[PDB]
């Protein structure tokens, strides 16, 4: 069974080249439906502080199936108790027609202090 | 939480004319992509017709040039003007929503009464003699 | 009637599905004609501090007849007369072609302490 | 003549609108293929401090034939020896198919202290 | 005020190539986009060219490959190349300025003098 | 030096298959972008395959669907499965090679045995 998102998505993107997704509540996450066959171009824009202070490096997720072609990370240091800007962007291969997909935050070095206003946001782009 | 409220369903003769309203709150309306479905007894829960955040619409091939989906956003609300009516139209209509503040439900649920408990139309058949 | 102006634009990207706009001078506002109906993507780079240290939250404004389907709010805390790197985007639907629009950065929560070399950069992705 | 590399790129996005590079080592700087007429969307994903705190401006170049139509600088000030996200992005008109594009990061203000996770990724969009 | 000065057009037959000029007063020239507007009698008010600012230009579809426009901001002139001719090109060629210090005429404007008062091009059949 | 080896090529009648290998020497395969060329007489040298270093595959409009590029990193040997051929697809077939060690040849070059000396497939009706 699809979901009413599910079902809305192939309809509402069905004449589009471009599509575009993010969660309302939270952000930390998205899931969604591939319209047709694509290229993702994930961006997750996060603010935060590492634990006690000093370093902390975020990604994106590599779903099933997807390849992550290119990954820019997401870096800060010190500044304990305050959220700061550390916006994190990675690019995927090999979405298919009606797959659903599931991108969050990931660690790539040192630990998490908190998080603050985080939005991930889907580009997704039509192949052909 | 949100909530949905369909409203305008019906008995009818074939060629006439209903309106369906449906009044949301709980989620930010605007943002959101606003659907009607409908089941008949013995067929599956099906979108007839949908309006999304950006204006574009989308109708079934059995209601495309019959039925015209709109919305208001300042009253929430997502009205289904069904015009030339037939007794294959005859179905329960059920009103959704696709908003990210909300998880999505499988449309099975939605004509089960996920959301709102659904308005009925009835439609008889019309012919001459 | 459309002016010489409008014109030009329109012409401009006549044969193009994506478009580009932002403000030579300052930055922090962007005012242009939509070549064609389209999504518009806006990105406002921003730099500042929260009033005498402490939380500011930014994100762009809604010109009318447009809804902003998704918007990523910057966010900054401390580091008080230094500015730190806090932008903000948000996806628009209902652009129509010929019209003119206007993005501005707006205050989500806290107070500006000020501001160091915002820029607003406009995406337009034309509809089919 | 066009080389077996040139015309892999050219054949690889040969039918697609969008095409995405970036350095697997160091990120700094991204060196392409154009596989047709296009504008690209340069983000430099950085992250640094200033000489001894204090203020740094970073941009990007504009290669010999390019128009860098719009700029926006990246910022940082004080944190000395704490490396802190400063993006910079820059929008360019005017490539041709074919043609090899090298994109670096340049100092628009101050003084570099330091950099950490530095990502350069190129959005090429396909003229048509 | 904004003043347009065009000059250039003649009579030619198809084939040939005509230059036309247009220089600008009364506003900052290197911030602003020129263009050039065409009108053949019982036809519309149509850009055939525009340099930008930032130095891209537009051709219309009709004369792409056989025009070249250009600008010397020193000279605060604009150039408008004209080569393989046709007689279809026959039309009051009117330069054309957009700059944020005045307001943007309407289109049909141009092309009943609203700046300068035309170059007349006149091209006839081999 | 940098050496490629063609090897599959014959007569065979349409509707017949074909599998053309190509192992690689002198660079690092894993890094390297690969694919092959096709050379009729009286037409130019074209890109019939090529499957890049990431994976991803390109295939001629004239090929889509009946040919599969694969790899086997291990073997440094790329294949290309030639199905449901047609007489068109009569051609001298060479393998090349993408590595940013060796300068990139123009395409002209490949279909002339720059590398290999090709492998030559002929199909009839």
């Amino acid at each position: 069974d699809v979901s009413v998102d599910g079902d809305f998505t192939m309809k509402k993107f069905a004449d589009s080249y471009v599509a575009f997704f993010a969660n309302k509540g939270s952000g930390n996450t998205v899931t969604f439906t591939a319209p047709w066959d694509c290229t993702a171009e994930v961006e997750l824009f996060y603010h935060g502080w590492g634990y006690s202070g000093g370093e902390w490096e975020i990604g994106i997720t590599t779903p099933s199936g997807l390849t992550q072609i290119y990954e820019a990370t997401g870096y800060t240091n010190g500044h304990d108790n305050q959220a700061i800007s550390m916006p994190t962007k990675a690019i995927y291969s090999g979405l298919k027609k009606g797959l659903q997909y599931t991108f969050d935050i990931r660690d790539a070095n040192g630990r998490g202090g908190g998080p603050k206003h985080p939005m991930m946001i889907v580009k997704l782009y039509r192949n052909a | 939480q949100v909530q949905l409220v369909e409203s305008g369903g019906g008995s009818v003769q074939a060629g006439g004319s209903l309106r369906l309203s449906c009044t949301a709150s709980g989620f930010t309306f605007d943002d959101s992509d606003m659907g009607w479905y409908h089941q008949a007894p013995g067929n599956e829960c099906e979108l007839v017709s949908a309006i999304f955040s950006d204006g574009s619409t989308y109708y079934a091939d059995s209601v495309k040039g019959r039925f015209t989906i709109s919305r208001d956003n300042a009253k929430n609300t997502v009205y289904l003007q069904m015009n030339s009516l037939k007794p294959e139209d005859t179905a329960m209509y059920y009103c959704a929503a696709a908003t990210t503040t909300v998880a999505s439900p499988p449309v099975r649920h939605v004509c089960n009464g996920y959301w709102g408990q659904g308005t009925q139309v009835t439609v008889s058949s019309h012919h001459h003699h």
